[PDB]
RNA sequence: CGUAAACGAUGAGUGCUAAGUGUUAGGGGGCCCCUUAGUGCUGCAGCUAACGCAUUAAGCACUCCGCCUGGGGAGU
RNA sequence: GUACCUAAUCAGAAAGCCACGGCUAACUACGUGCCAGCAGCCGCGGUAAUACGUAGGUGGCAAGCGUUAUCCGGAAUUAUUGGGCGUAAAGCGCGCGUAGGCGGUUUUUUAAGUCUGAUGUGAAAGCCCACGGCUCAACCGUGGAGGGUCAUUGGAAACUGGA
RNA sequence: UGCAUUAGCUAGUUGGUAAGGUAACGGCUUACCAAGGCAACGAUGCAUAGCCGACCUGAGAGGGUGAUCGGCCACACUGGA
């Protein structure tokens, strides 16, 4: 099954006539720590409603993280309007190396071993959206063997 | 023996031995040059000669060189 | 005017690359066509012709996408630069992409790609990374 | 020892038995003081970390200065970092004494090393935090021989893991080879630990 | 910019100020000179203790006029409720200035040269100057 | 004298990257088709914080120059 | 008569400091009533204060614990690695033009840059790895590694430079 | 190492000849002759600073420091011998 991660609640207010009238926004990663992430976003006057409408919106757009033995295939940045992660392959021993909403992102992938570094806006939207973005330009060495019509041993 | 350092430059008046170095931070290469007083024994040299030159002991308060060879003439 | 002819050919793949085009067009040179030939035998494009001209020679060149319309070429990047020129040593040759993508060097052995530069102990001017 | 307050209480507030039995989470398995049956909410990411660093501390009972200094000492040998380092908490004289048996609790084993009670190779050794190599002999010092609390302990055959080698007549262990993740305690999650050591 | 304008005009960092200027000077005597030393705390004189009232907040916060010994004038914040200064009192002055009193930037010692600990403190007593009960 | 919201609030040069449609000065071919160089509008890819820009770029690149590094104090 | 060793006696002489609203691990009561005070920032206190003071409890450390000062980091916040300039700070009002920077295609040549070996040198101590002695550890010692835009010398010739 | 809100500096100065002088080359000194020499690749002036191995920090590129140990220099109340 999915696990889920709530990154961020905030309260959001429209004005009106009268006062202002308040809204509950949720920011949710899922993932199956088996190469599938994905978020999604919901909004609510309460939180739990709000919650379980951004893991509904999550799960349908659940992405594909190419890996090697728990690892990325290779240094990537990932940018989204002003928010851009870095991320970096590193050795087993190593643990996700991550500052915010891209270790929920990181880890409900699967990862466990990652060097990130996040340049850029730490909005946590764009934040993630930034990291699903580089997750989402990785590629493999079997793919690109198969595009440069070479076998993986002559890609070295 | 021992060798002494040689140079190659042109009379700026009657030696200039333009060289470059390398910029610690961004590493391009800029352009220098600095000027060797030289010993031309009998005036032979003029302006604008492209020479060679060799080290020796000072010959006067600022005289390290002394002209060996003219390379390409005025 | 045209300052880094290298550079403009690298811009015509990524901008053709960019709208899918076929092939392209663009006046010939020695390292050009030497470039042209490593992405060939690389597998990042299809064909290179050479057509002869009075002024200086056209290189054709062939893109190539695979399945679903996906671009083999997924990115060009020039390196060294007229105003600031990179040079490396075989034991310091970048990888690019992990190993995934080519780095172009121009060294005293010809232009070849950074695997065959450390195969060769030879370093050299890095032309452009390609991946 | 070092820390002489309440191991209840301590295991207690990490949700961990520190006696390895399961004796002190018995009755009130939530953390002491007046706001204990009163239920708290969730953990942080911070609090998670060192929640996990002090489950391992306060099990080996070592101050933080010393706990660090090993972690980086850990940190230098080839292999992963968090497994290297709960290796060698298991190689402490003070935690070798109390897995071969020859004390009570792992506070009893400190202090029979801290008194000199103890011998490592035949001679003897006065630091709980000796660091015991694989091949090494612990045995007790001759006066020490036929002391009620060794000869209690020594009766009561508990599970001697499969990288320590005692005999119970001859009152004297060997340090076969070094531990498995797997022979060292499963309730410590070491990737907090060294996260908590990246921030 | 160009790795030539680089190279013709290279970057510099922003000169960083410190918060406590009073605190990083000395002076010598005989030369009359100021020199540059960054001390922890300086000695004073006060010159004129008394009260002073906040920026929202509204309080009397009690404070000094302090001559250090480098001979600059400071006001310094007296931390605690009671205080035993007066006129040509000798303080020892840190540095922390006091958010809502403007012109005061830096803290008395309690506890140190003739401050006085804070009576009857008995929680955090040694950032008060202070000593043990009993 | 030497300053203006001296403005497209957009430095110069060079090349490359869908279309549609007005207009100014030409050219080639059969009023239309093609083609140069300007000047406008709309609009992809791409870019952008958004507004928007979009072969007259704010896209993709290389070269050189000028300039910026929180607000006030103070263009003092 | 030091280290060390041996014997006897006694848990007896040997725990403090800061914090607990969020950042940030750890909350209740009483007192106070925009006062007294707190404060790194957000800010807290104007009669039901988890932020003031005390108390109990808890957390973090521990022969130390806090505060101040100073430097690097976080700061991609001077951006070579690694930023910008329509409206956020930022295109000189606009030419002409000097130095400088940069510069289209090919062949031959050179060898300054570039690449690749050799030799010498870059003391010792230090850092890092290995091993040995200190009961352990600090520390000490031994053997390596590293660190040059270094020099001299032999090769290569694609690119930049020279002819 | 800063400062161009420091742009001109030098007249034994720069070169030559001779003599003197020194362990030694040399405007090192003197005499005579010539008008050179330095500088926008920053001369000169002002301010600051002993320099290095090292040390602190940083992923690195860098930034910061020179107490202790070692190398080199300079000084010994101030100035001249
Ligand atoms: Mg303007
Ligand atoms: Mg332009
Ligand atoms: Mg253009
Ligand atoms: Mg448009
Ligand atoms: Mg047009
Ligand atoms: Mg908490
Ligand atoms: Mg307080
Ligand atoms: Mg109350
Ligand atoms: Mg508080
Ligand atoms: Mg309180
Ligand atoms: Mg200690
Ligand atoms: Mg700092
Ligand atoms: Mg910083
Ligand atoms: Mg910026
Ligand atoms: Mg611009
Ligand atoms: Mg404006
Ligand atoms: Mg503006
Ligand atoms: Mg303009
Ligand atoms: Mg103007
Ligand atoms: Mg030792
Ligand atoms: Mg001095
Ligand atoms: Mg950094």
């Amino acid at each position: 099954e999915f696990e889920e991660r709530v990154v961020t609640i905030n309260r959001v207010a429209k004005v009106v006539k009268g006062g202002r009238r308040f809204r509950f926004t949720a920011l949710v990663v899922v993932g199956d720590k088996n190469g599938r992430v994905g978020f999604g976003t919901g909004k609510a006057q309460e939180v739990p409603e709000a919650i379980k409408k951004a893991v509904e919106a999550a799960k349908k757009d659940l992405v594909v993280v190419p890996r090697v033995e728990g690892t990325t295939p290779h240094t990537i940045t990932g940018r989204y309007g002003s928010g851009s992660v870095f991320m970096k392959p590193a050795a087993p021993g190593t643990g996700v190396i991550a500052g915010g909403p891209v270790r929920a992102v990181l880890e409900l992938a699967g990862i466990t071993d990652i060097l990130s570094k996040s340049l850029g806006s730490n909005t946590p939207i764009n934040m993630v959206r930034a990291t699903i973005d580089g997750l989402q330009n990785l590629k493999n060495a079997e793919d690109v063997a198969k595009l440069r019509g070479k076998t993986v041993e002559e890609l070295y | 023996r021992n060798d002494r350092k040689v140079y190659v430059g042109k009379v700026v008046s009657d030696v200039l031995v333009e060289t470059y170095k390398t910029h610690k931070l961004y590493g391009k290469r800029v352009k220098y040059s600095k000027k060797y007083k030289t010993h031309d024994e009998n005036n032979s040299a003029k302006l604008g000669d492209i020479v060679k030159i060799q080290e020796t002991r000072p010959l006067s308060a600022t005289k390290r060189f002394r002209l060996v060879e003219i390379v390409e003439e005025s | 005017t045209m300052t880094d002819p290298i550079a403009d050919m690298l811009t015509r793949v990524r901008n053709a690359n960019m709208v899918r085009h076929e092939k392209l067009e663009l006046p010939a040179s020695n390292i050009k066509k030497e470039i042209a030939e490593i992405l060939k035998s690389e597998g990042f494009i299809k064909n290179v012709e050479y057509v002869e001209d009075d002024k200086q020679g056209v290189l054709r060149l062939f893109l190539k996408y695979g399945q679903n319309d996906e671009r083999v070429i997924t990115g060009l990047k020039r390196i060294s630069k007229p105003g600031l020129r990179v040079y490396a040593k075989a034991s310091e040759m970048p990888k690019v992409l992990n190993g995934l993508g080519i780095a172009l060097v121009s060294t005293s052995e010809g232009v070849i790609t950074d695997k065959e530069a450390r195969k060769r102990n030879v370093g050299g001017e890095i032309i452009a990374y390609v991946w | 020892a070092r820390f002489r307050g309440s191991n209840w209480k301590k295991s207690r507030r990490l949700g961990i038995s520190l006696s390895g039995t399961g004796k002190e989470l018995e009755k009130r398995p939530y953390a002491p003081g007046q706001h204990g049956p009163n239920q708290r909410k969730k953990l942080s990411e911070y609090g998670l970390q060192l929640r996990e660093k002090q489950k391992l501390r306060y099990l080996y009972g070592m101050t933080e200065r010393q706990f660090r200094n090993t972690f980086d000492i850990a940190g230098k040998k080839f292999g992963v970092h968090g497994e290297n380092f709960m290796i060698l908490l298991a190689s402490r004289l003070d935690a070798v004494v109390y897995s071969l048996g020859l004390a009570r609790t792992r506070r009893q084993a400190r202090q029979l090393v801290n008194h000199g009670h103890i011998l490592v190779d035949g001679k003897r050794v006065d630091i709980p935090s000796y660091s015991v190599k694989p091949g090494q002999t612990i045995s007790v010092r001759e006066k020490s021989q036929k002391l009620n609390i060794i000869v209690e302990s020594v009766e009561i055959n508990n599970f001697v893991p499969e990288y320590l080698n005692f005999d119970a007549d001859s009152l004297t262990g060997t340090f076969v080879r070094l531990p498995e993740r797997s022979e060292l305690p499963a309730e410590i999650n070491e990737q907090l630990i060294v996260e908590y050591y990246s921030r | 910019p160009t790795i030539n304008q680089l190279v013709r005009k290279p970057r510099q960092s922003k000169i960083k100020k410190s918060d406590s200027p009073a605190l990083n000077k000395g002076f010598n005597s005989k030369k009359k000179k100021f020199t540059d030393l960054n001390s922890p705390q300086k000695r004073g004189v006060c010159t004129r203790v008394g009260t002073m009232t906040p920026k929202p907040n509204s309080a009397l916060r009690k404070y000094a006029r302090v001559r250090l010994s480098n001979n600059i004038e400071i006001n310094a914040y007296i931390p605690g409720i009671g205080h035993n200064l007066q006129e040509h009192s000798v303080v020892l002055v840190r540095g922390g200035r006091v958010k809502d009193l403007p012109g005061v930037r830096y803290h008395i010692v309690r506890g140190a040269l003739d401050t006085s600990g804070v009576d009857g403190r008995r929680q955090g007593r040694s950032l008060y100057g202070t000593k043990k009960p009993k």
